DNA sequence: ATATGTTCACATAAAAACTAGACAGAAGCATTCTCAGAAACTTCTATGTGATGTTTGCATTCAACTCATAGAGTTGAACATTCCTTTTCATAGAGCAGTTTTGAAACACTCTTTTTGTAGTATCTGGAATTGG
DNA sequence: CCAATTCCAGATACTACAAAAAGAGTGTTTCAAAACTGCTCTATGAAAAGGAATGTTCAACTCTATGAGTTGAATGCAAACATCACATAGAAGTTTCTGAGAATGCTTCTGTCTAGTTTTTATGTGAACATAT
């Protein structure tokens, strides 16, 4: 009769989450807050990409998203790019360098 | 049926962007990265509770786990956005 | 530059990390 | 001329090797390694592997031209790669 | 040519560099390009068939390829 | 003529002990410090074997790079080492064993 | 000024078990600040293992996994 | 009637056994699979020794050193390439000098 | 009231060499080197299990993770004895 | 360049960054 | 001429041999769960065609490179002396870590019903191409 | 080179629906707080010796401009094959169902791995005899 990610006031789902969690054999228990944390930290990393993929996309007067914006978005911030340091994206190609 | 996390992501992004549409592309990188980041967090935290001869994995191991994990000012602010979802949780 | 996103984040770009500086 | 070339080429992302002679090498090499048995391909497969390979000959181009413009050069050598797959250490450059 | 591995021709092998940077190249750049690339594509199709093989599929799927990718420390994002 | 290679009988002596080149006091001082600034205000305490662990892992990175750096040196086409060596090495090394 | 207790001779040490025959002079203050970073690294991931349980004492086994979490494995303190 | 003397091993099979059954790894355990298991570690522990021993013994010595491991390690390719990013304590170096700077 | 493989190393050492000791630190290194291949080895059949939505963890998933994980010669020879141990253990 | 108890060969990590015809 | 390689006493911190004894491992049976075997069918992969136009392969070349050498300037290794700083042999005091109980709160397990993501279907439009100015 | 038109592939919008997750209750278990014990980290004292610090010097190292030798990016033209549209058969990947064998939970009996003693022991240290560079 109401969500948890509602009561948590977030967007994410959380009985997802704690699903996912229990059914991975990280543990025999799993906590009531862990759920909520995971899912609170998921969207922020998620609204952060996203906001920065949109502006990349309205600089080149484009009204959608494509992976190239990605790209762009993730290899011109310090902290992202050093969090994604081994991943590669399709059809993202590179940086101009030179 | 399959399963991923496309409704979730428009959410965020019809928030973040009114006016901004995504390719279906694009859309399966952000399925991929969300995944990537949830079994690293979820690893993390399981050997950390396996260390200290724990059975139970709870908001501290994940806040621990994130430290760990992500670089200063993310993680300093993903600590303070878990920090406020739990506190609006519990209050109801 | 930079760009302050939404919770007040500088997000900066890249730079010379490989240099030693004082 | 090189210029524009660079320039226009560091904008796009499509993919810059051919599909067919792609496709036969890489089933040449998968027939190679199995008891002589044939398996077949999906072509998600085949462009995943694509990519992957040129994202990997494309980081090392730029690492082996470090490597050059450190030597005090412009032209590209072997040895400026060998150099760069021997830095990587073992598990990036192979 | 008639050579599986004379199909991968210098104009490829060019626009590659050049995408990379590169302003000058050698003549004896290809054939190591063709080594490495060789070498490289051995290393992930013998951990995919083996990922292939230990179901009992006669098939080669994306996400066999995914997988070695990722155990040999390489996540690739667009196939998931 | 002073000593005509003492450097190479230096070196072949050093690459056959395996004991630390570091003191151990100095080097103590320094982690407690850095400790002490990463923490608020609290002091820590400290295991010996922990201080021997992590001199171990410090000399060995430190000697991982001198050869690689001096790889790159001898590319350039010199023999004697210089920062820029160290600079580029940890920079193809890359994030995260270049730091 | 605890940075200086690294002396010179030391660094020379280090250079020469690696291989290096002819070292610069300005190379001291680099591999200074390089040792720096490194610890403070280390450091920092030890503290938050120490941390998390309920401890005041960083143990060989707190560096021992803050050294594996960065892909490096250390084998003699097991 | 132990069951790593039935299986011909010195290595034990009940202790890997339980350690595969409280390490969280899958909902349930074989029974081939511990035998497997003790049989890989000990061909890998009796390779090893004997790289070591004989390192030890060519060396003028009669106890093994973790230098002795050292050497026996970095002296083969394919354990040099399993055990690539371990560092041995108290282990040293091999005697590598580039051959421009000998004379 | 600490759990090691010294006894079983030093069986091994006896069989291959009968007149060679070994140092303390040598002993603490081997048993450094043998846990990190368990925990190496069963994530990896772990992870295979889980691919194939199987729970359970036999023989087969022991010998697909040797041979992802070692070099050529080295897994031949492994899966070799492998397979000799488990033949002679359900001979009996 | 060497035989073990089983047969074995172990070789020396000679070269693995040079191109091989 | 000197560090190098080899040789003998010694005792000693270190390795090695005994023991007994909690505790981890083995034997045996009923329960329950899982994965292999069989039949079908439908999607996706292999194969042939027509054109083909699109791209590549081959031959020159000369302006743009690499490579070897020597002179001007810079500097780091080698060495005498000294005294200061690290190391070694005792020495507790006590702050902090390790062990044992237990119980109240937190987490797992089960049946029901509703609500929310999913799979198809029907419309709308951003983006790519071509031509002309 | 940019601007405007038109087309269509690829988005958005729109519904049925079924299965997954709250609601509520009940049984299990586990981890923090308290008391006690011990343990090793830290701060202190007295010698001491050898290794770091200063200063000077000179042969060894780097930088740079230049001439001699090599080559690959640009260009024109003929050939040819990766592409694409279309079609098309059929192989095997997937779904559903069934059933025998293996893992498991529980208890009782055994044998063994480890901590506490307590007996030997390679080898570093000191000193001395030939020797290649």
């Amino acid at each position: 009769a109401k969500s948890r990610s509602s009561r948590a006031g977030l967007q994410f789902p959380v009985g997802r989450v704690h699903r996912l969690l229990r059914k991975g054999n990280y543990a025999e228990r799993v906590g009531a807050g862990a759920p909520v944390y995971l899912a609170a930290v998921l969207e922020y990393l998620t609204a952060e990409i996203l906001e920065l993929a949109g502006n990349a996309a309205r600089d080149n007067k484009k009204t959608r998203i494509i992976p190239r914006h990605l790209q762009l978005a993730i290899r011109n911030d310090e902290e992202l790019n050093k969090l994604l340091g081994r991943v590669t994206i399709a059809q993202g190609g590179v940086l101009p360098n030179i | 049926r399959k399963e991923s996390y496309s409704v979730y992501v428009y959410k965020v992004l019809k928030q973040v962007h009114p006016d901004t549409g995504i390719s279906s592309k694009a859309m399966g990188i952000m399925n991929s990265f969300v995944n990537d980041i949830f079994e690293r967090i979820a690893g993390e935290a399981s050997r950390l509770a396996h260390y200290n001869k724990r059975s139970t994995i709870t908001s501290r191991e994940i806040q621990t786990a994130v430290r760990l994990l992500l670089p200063g000012e993310l993680a300093k602010h993903a600590v303070s956005e878990g920090t406020k979802a739990v506190t609006k949780y519990t209050s109801s | 530059t930079s760009t302050v996103t939404k919770s007040r984040r500088i997000s900066r770009r890249p730079s010379d990390w490989w240099v030693v500086k004082s | 001329g090189w210029l524009k070339e660079i320039r226009k080429l560091q904008k796009s992302t499509h993919l810059l090797i051919r599909k067919l002679p792609f496709s036969r090498l890489a089933r040449e090499i998968c027939v190679k390694f199995t008891r002589g048995v044939d398996f077949n391909w999906q072509a998600q497969a085949l462009l995943a592997l694509q990519e992957a390979a040129e994202a990997f000959l494309v980081h090392l181009f730029e690492d082996a031209y470090l490597l050059t413009l450190h030597a005090g050069r412009v032209t590209l050598f072997p040895k400026d790669v060998q150099l760069a797959r021997r830095i990587r250490g073992l598990e990036e450059g192979l | 040519l008639r050579d599986n591995i004379q199909g991968i021709t210098k104009p490829a092998i060019r626009r590659l560099a050049r995408r990379g940077g590169v302003k000058r190249i050698s003549g004896l750049i290809y054939e190591e390009t063709r080594g490495v690339l060789k070498v490289f594509l051995e290393n992930v199709i013998r951990d995919a068939v083996t990922y292939t093989e230990h179901a009992k599929r006669k098939t080669v799927t994306a996400m066999d390829v995914v997988y070695a990718l990722k155990r040999q420390g390489r996540t690739l994002y667009g196939f998931g």
